[PDB]
């Protein structure tokens, strides 16, 4: 089945975050470029979990969990998050 | 001026009256709900305006302590009546 | 902290089911004395029904104090100086519950 | 000065040196002195303080405070002890009152003073209807001023001023019924706390 | 008695007398009430204070009054610390809602800079 | 009054109404206040 | 750079340039005040701070005095508290006595310090001065007989409301404050004026004698229908909504509020939907239960599924709501989520939090040296920030310029060209202000939500967007220094971005919907053209002006001052209107509403209470529920590099707002079109 909307949840100051941030700041651009009609949200906020909540028909709502999680791991996540 | 409804309710001096499908009329068959004939509104314009040389007038009702307090009411401009806002008697220049 | 007479949860709960013991010797009398309404069973079932309604609290403490409560009440329908009226305040057959579900809880009001 | 009352400072100054006497007898079992303007005593001590030093009061020599006025609760929410219940008593030689404080919540109570004054015998079951201050060693503590089975001791803060159970008569049981509360008009509650500062000397520290 | 020790959050939930629909369904405040604006105090900024949740407030039939069936609408709560407050608000089982004092930072308020040689400052009044 | 007489104003009442309980003269209270919250009244055409 | 400073033998180390008052606010005592707000200047005048600095014979005001070195001031002096009591005598000598007049009965600020701090018996036995009431406006009504002349009014209107209109005329008990010939001051931020004033001299006219402030209860709110998000207390009286008063947070309004959210509570009583309407047999709109409404919405909302099923929203409805009826929608999986106002949505429009927000901090503005403004009018699309634009402007030498649309600010303002191809132009690189820009540290450019409503939005931001990346490439400024960003003038639009609602009513024009249902909306850009015939839309929210009389079920919801609701700014930040007057009759709010329409369908949305959304709030958008905090959040450059990729043109139009005067600005949102006391406002202006 497809995706509607990805929406990643970070925290800019936990080091949990970092390859989720890091991620963020070297290939949002092209992940951007290969999908562009389905939004892929970043929402920001202190001190919470990185999460990685995917919005796919009639409500479904996949959750992952991204703390201590590096930039590889993420995008394994966001892989395996696009193939369904 | 006591004013009447469609429905034959006087109207309150302050604007108040029941809307004709109003279940709060209830209280007034067999009764009588209770209006003053002395209106406080139509009550100020019998009263005549008090040409006075003062240019600035004090008021305090009429009896000293009886009335409202001595509060100065301007009369430069000649062109509205210079009004006591505790009482409403309206005071003009002579000139 | 300094507690009241019951020391821990197991001496709490001793004197609770004492003074549990004691409203269930206490209630068919109240209702055959009190000119009641109420069926005896019905009264033991709003007293088991009343102790389940606090019955979700962990301190010794709050539970000896609502011994001491329960305790007052109880002298209180022992001496007949609760009467029938007072009695049967517990029930509240004068008002239905408020509902549980939403949609009635919307229809009926703005509560919460 | 006609306005301004007079103030004689020899009760200041025999309030303190009794303060001060009463303080060095029990330094295990006083922990507050106040003499204050007005020229009243008071002695603010332990939960644990209360039994001796109203035996103290009531049987010393010096003190002979027999008879004690009331028994009296303040809640004041902000500490964690919420509850000062005072005990004023009288000298009925020495012309003088205490004003015994000491703290409680409703969780850590106090021994009352039944043992050795016979007039709270009355106020224990006031105070614990009240206030919810449960007390040790009574003879039969009792709510007496609410109703039978008025749940909620009403003079707590955290209590509201309307209640929550009111009364209303029902034809349905033959018989007077308990309704939950609501009102034909509200309390129109207001805020009369002038925002500027009323005595200088009285502020607290930011 | 001798001492104990429990480690427990304390609650006195049940001996309030409080219905259980005036303790599940509120809310309170924490909070440090702002300055009435055409005043300029401080007094009622230095204590906090804690309001309820305000209920529906209904017109009476009789003559217009406001009718409730809240009787907690009417409380409010002075206090002296916030960790008081919420401590109050834990031991009565309210859920509460806590908004920080907004003090007032201290402005570079100078006489001297309100007639300037080359800065946007001036004052044209005086 | 035979002595001495108050004084009169234009507005006074030149009869005394008795106490008038129980009678149809007879006070009963009201808001005397308008309608605070104006309602939106529907349009009288329909959409189409 | 301490300064220790002794207040009755205390030990403040304040900084020099400071007050005696400021001095004394460290300590917690308070020198008593008329004539010095905090954040207007200096200028003593009512002489009410007077007092003494250890033995020096001459009592020395608190508002001028810099506090120089180990002085004592004593303030609870013999020579203080009689220099205050004269200073009251002398303001209550030519004082008319109309305390059971005035409106501010507990909220006068000479009460209460005659009260605390004056004599008992005044002396004065002669006669007072009487001053001719002016004619102001609609807004404020001005007794001037007794103003004070303490000149807090004049201050404020020349330096931050910046009108130069009030100014004293004459002298001794002869000189009065207001305009001397009869001009109706009527600008943005004139009912400030009536807050600053600390007598009861100009009052509210709308507020007039409706209540007293000991009546009136006090809770607290955010604002809404200008996207500043200020911090309001509603003073409601017997479940009745009473006054509308501004909160200090010194960050989105110190101390000021507009005069449209402060003078449209009017519109919260008047035109308002309190019961359910259905469309009946005949076509009219009539009044039904919501058993009946609801079941109505849900046996056509089991019907059309899929993405035919869409929903507009826009203007004053909560973040609550948004989530509810996201989760709504999405369990029938349609995302056709607009909103009314027109964000761009080619390059990250739901994504990345720096396209949409105040990047720069509201505070922050102070802390800049170029504003640079592109499109709106700030002195009428959110006020306030042009308020603090103001305070920029004077308190510090910033330079500032616009771009499109001449529009009389409040200040000089430096003014280039009417144009959106000058903003190429500076990105290329050959005017004047890329040199005026290369002179300076910080920038900052502003995109107001107006120039996004034009066809070239995507291209404005795309060009924008270019031009400010040149700005960093001329300025090296500091990454925690973001310098893009844009205000709006509806507050529920970044709400809706924060949610992931698409922008726009592209969806809506894209695919037409066989079942919209429009939460809210009363902007005039989408009606029965666009549609199908029957296309069975709700109305779910409040005033009724366009959206309910071309509506099918009308369900009417809460209001701004009537629930427990969230509400973003353009800073962020999010805070919560807190409920004060419930609802009329019927209605309820609007995520209840939502609730309840998603269990009389086949749906099952799990909420039962406020905190379960709040929790769902936390699930979808973990910045909605953080309270009083901007969210520091940053990506701009991948913003830049997603933009610059994007290939759009503009064209050669002059850009400019819909509020170009003043005219139009008394009139948005359906609460100011619905009121009588903002169609006074126009009908001043107008004539
Ligand atoms: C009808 C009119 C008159 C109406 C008159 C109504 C009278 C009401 C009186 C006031 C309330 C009353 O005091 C409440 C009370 O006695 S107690 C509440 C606390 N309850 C607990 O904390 C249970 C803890 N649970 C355990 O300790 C273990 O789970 C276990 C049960 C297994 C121990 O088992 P063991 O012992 O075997
Ligand atoms: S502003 Fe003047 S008239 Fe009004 S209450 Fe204050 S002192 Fe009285
Ligand atoms: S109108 Fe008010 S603010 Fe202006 S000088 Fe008079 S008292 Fe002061
Ligand atoms: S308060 Fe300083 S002169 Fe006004
Ligand atoms: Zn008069």
């Amino acid at each position: 089945l497809g995706l509607r909307e990805i929406r990643v949840h970070l925290c800019q100051r936990s080091p949990g975050s970092q390859g989720v941030r890091d991620f963020i700041v070297q290939r949002y651009v092209e992940l951007k470029k290969a999908h562009p009609n389905l939004p892929i949200l970043i929402r920001e906020c202190s001190e919470v979990q990185p999460k990685l909540w995917a919005r796919y028909a009639f409500g479904q709502e996949k959750t992952v969990s991204l703390n201590n999680l590096s930039a590889d791991e993420v995008t394994r996540a966001m892989q395996n998050v696009l193939s369904g | 001026g006591v004013q009447v409804s469609p429905s034959g309710e006087k109207i309150t001096h302050t604007g108040q009256v029941y809307d004709e499908k109003d279940y709060r009329r209830v209280r007034f068959v067999d009764r009588q709900k209770e209006v003053n004939e002395n209106f406080a509104i139509d009550l100020i314009a019998q009263q005549p305006v008090n040409e006075v040389e003062h240019r600035i007038i004090a008021c305090d009702g009429g009896g000293g302590a009886l009335g409202h307090p001595k509060v100065y009411i301007n009369l430069d401009k000649e062109t509205k009546t210079g009004t006591c806002g505790y009482c409403g008697l309206q005071f003009k220049q002579h000139h | 902290v300094k507690p009241i007479f019951s020391r821990d949860l197991n001496e709490a709960k001793r004197r609770v089911r004492e003074l549990y013991r004691a409203w269930y010797r206490e209630v068919p009398n109240t209702v055959h004395l009190m000119q009641l309404d109420i069926t005896v069973k019905q009264g033991r079932d709003k007293v088991r029904e009343m102790f389940m309604k606090n019955a979700h609290v962990t301190d010794p403490r709050v539970v000896d104090l609502l011994v001491i409560k329960g305790k007052m009440e109880l002298q209180e329908t022992i001496k007949v100086w609760k009467q029938r009226t007072h009695v049967m305040r517990f029930f509240h057959e004068t008002e239905t519950p408020r509902p549980k579900d939403f949609l009635s809880k919307f229809y009926m009001g703005h509560d919460p | 000065r006609p306005t301004v009352r007079p103030r004689s400072d020899v009760t200041h100054k025999q309030l303190s040196a009794f303060g001060e006497y009463v303080a060095e007898i029990l330094p295990k079992y006083v922990q507050q002195v106040q003499v204050s303007c007005l020229d009243e005593l008071e002695i603010c001590i332990h939960p644990d303080g209360v039994i001796p030093t109203l035996t103290f009061l009531r049987d010393h020599t010096n003190a002979q405070f027999k008879s004690l006025a009331d028994l009296t609760a303040v809640d004041v929410p902000t500490r964690q002890n919420r509850f000062e219940i005072v005990y004023n008593l009288l000298s009925l030689r020495f012309n003088s009152r205490i004003r015994v404080k000491t703290y409680a919540d409703e969780l850590t109570p106090i021994d009352s003073i039944v043992s050795v004054h016979i007039a709270a015998n009355w106020y224990e079951r006031e105070v614990w209807d009240m206030f919810g201050v449960f007390f040790f060693n009574h003879p039969d503590l009792r709510r007496i001023l609410t109703d039978y089975g008025f749940e909620g001791h009403p003079f707590r803060k955290d209590f509201p001023l309307t209640g929550y159970v009111e009364l209303r008569y029902d034809d349905e049981v033959k018989r007077v019924v308990a309704e939950p509360v609501e009102l034909a008009q509200e309390f129109r509650k207001f805020d009369l706390n002038s925002p500027w500062e009323a005595f200088p000397a009285y502020r607290q520290p930011p | 008695t001798q001492l104990i020790t429990v480690d427990e959050k304390l609650d006195i939930t049940t001996l309030t007398g409080v219905p259980e629909e005036h303790i599940k369904t509120r809310k309170v405040r924490i909070f440090v009430p702002a300055r009435n604006n055409m005043q300029s105090g401080v007094n009622n900024t230095k204590k906090w204070k804690m309001e309820f949740d305000t209920r529906e407030r209904w017109e009476n039939p009789l003559m217009g009054w406001a009718s409730t069936a809240d009787p907690l609408s009417n409380m409010v709560l002075t206090f002296s610390a916030k960790e008081d407050a919420i401590a109050f608000a834990e031991k009565n089982g309210w859920s509460y809602d806590v908004e920080e004092k907004k003090v007032p930072k201290p402005k570079s308020k100078s006489y001297g800079a309100n007639f300037s040689w080359n800065k946007r400052t001036r004052v044209s009044t005086k | 009054p035979t002595t001495n007489p108050p004084t009169a104003r234009k507005f006074i009442w030149t009869n005394h109404k008795f106490n008038v309980s129980a009678t149809p003269e007879q006070y009963v209270p009201y808001s005397t206040t308008r309608k605070k919250i104006h309602e939106w009244v529907p349009p009288s055409t329909p959409y189409k | 750079n301490l300064i220790e400073v002794f207040v009755d033998g205390q030990s403040v180390m304040v900084e020099p340039g400071t007050t005696v008052l400021q001095a004394c606010e460290k300590v917690g005592m308070q020198i008593p005040r008329f004539c010095y707000h905090e954040r207007l200047s200096v200028a003593g005048n009512c002489r009410m701070c007077l007092v003494e600095i250890e033995k020096a014979p001459k009592v020395v005001a608190a508002c001028a005095m810099p506090v120089m070195k180990g002085w004592n001031i004593l303030t609870n002096s013999e020579k203080s508290k009689k220099a205050r009591e004269g200073v009251m005598e002398f303001l209550l000598a030519n004082h008319p006595l109309d305390c059971p007049i005035c409106d501010q009965g507990g909220e006068c600020d000479l009460q209460d310090q005659s009260m605390m701090f004056g004599s008992d018996r005044s002396r004065f036995l002669e006669g007072k001065r009487a001053v001719e009431d002016k004619n102001i406006g609609p807004l404020v009504k001005t007794i001037m007989t007794r103003c004070i002349q303490c000149t807090r009014c004049i201050r404020f209107a020349s330096e931050i409301a910046g009108v130069d209109d009030l100014g004293t005329t004459g002298r001794g008990n002869d000189m009065q404050v207001g305009t001397y010939i009869e001009k109706m001051f009527m600008s943005e931020l004139s009912g400030n004026v009536i807050d600053i004033c600390p007598v009861g001299a100009l009052t509210s006219k709308p507020y007039a004698f409706t209540a007293r402030p000991w009546e009136t209860r006090k809770t607290e709110s955010i604002d809404v229908m200008d996207a500043v998000g200020s911090n309001i207390v509603v003073s409601t009286r017997t479940g009745e909504v009473m006054r509308i008063l501004p909160r200090m947070h010194e960050d989105i309004n110190e101390e000021w509020i507009s005069d449209k959210t402060r003078f449209a509570y009017d519109g919260l009583k008047r035109q308002r939907l309190t019961e359910p309407m259905v469309r009946n047999e005949k076509g009219l709109l009539t009044y039904t239960s919501w058993e009946d409404a609801l079941s109505r919405v849900a046996g056509m909302l089991q019907n059309f599924e899929g993405n035919a099923v869409a929903a507009i929203a826009g203007g004053l409805v909560d973040a609550e709501a948004l989530v509810a009826l996201k989760d709504l929608l999405n369990k029938v999986d349609s995302d056709n989520l607009c909103t009314e106002e027109i964000f761009p949505t080619e390059g990250a429009g739901t994504d990345l939090r720096s396209n949409y927000l105040l990047n720069t901090t509201i505070a922050g503005v102070e802390e800049a040296d170029v504003v640079l403004l592109v499109g709106t009018n700030p002195r009428f699309e959110a006020p306030l920030f042009n308020a603090r634009i103001r305070k920029s402007w004077l308190h510090n030498d910033l330079k500032v310029a616009l771009i499109g649309s001449p529009v009389d600010l409040t200040y000089r303002y430096d003014h280039l060209g009417d144009s959106p191809k000058i903003l190429q132009d500076i990105a290329s690189g050959r005017h004047s202000f890329c040199e005026v820009l290369k002179d300076a540290k910080k920038p900052m450019v502003v995109l107001g939500s107006s120039a996004l409503q034009r066809d070239d939005g995507a291209a404005i931001l795309v060009a924008v967007s270019n031009m400010v990346q040149k700005i960093r490439v001329t300025t090296g400024v500091a990454a925690e220094w973001k310098v893009m960003n844009i205000l709006h003038r509806i507050a529920s639009q970044v709400a809706a971005l924060d949610l992931g609602y698409k922008p726009g009513v592209e969806a809506i024009r894209k695919n037409p919907p066989k079942m919209l249902f429009l939460l809210g909306a009363d902007g005039g850009c989408i009606t029965r053209q666009d549609l199908p015939k029957d296309c069975f839309i709700v109305y779910q929210g409040h005033h009724g002006d366009v959206g309910a009389p071309m509506a099918d079920v009308i369900l009417p919801g809460a209001a701004y001052t009537e629930k427990s609701a969230t509400y973003v700014n353009t800073e962020g930040r999010a805070q919560q209107t807190k409920v004060a007057v419930t609802p009329p009759g019927l209605a309820r709010e609007d995520w209840k509403i939502i609730r309840a329409l998603s269990e009389i369908a086949g749906i099952t949305l799990p909420y039962d209470t406020l905190d379960q959304v709040r929790n769902r709030l936390e699930e979808v958008s973990p910045n909605l529920v953080r309270y009083d905090d901007i969210e520091e959040t940053n990506y701009f450059q991948q913003a830049s590099e997603l933009a610059k990729l994007v290939n759009q043109e503009v064209l050669a139009d002059p850009l400019v707002p819909p509020q170009l005067t003043i005219k139009d600005f008394y009139m948005t949102d359906s609460i100011s079109r619905a009121s009588q006391t903002m169609a006074k406002c126009v009908k001043a202006v107008t004539e």
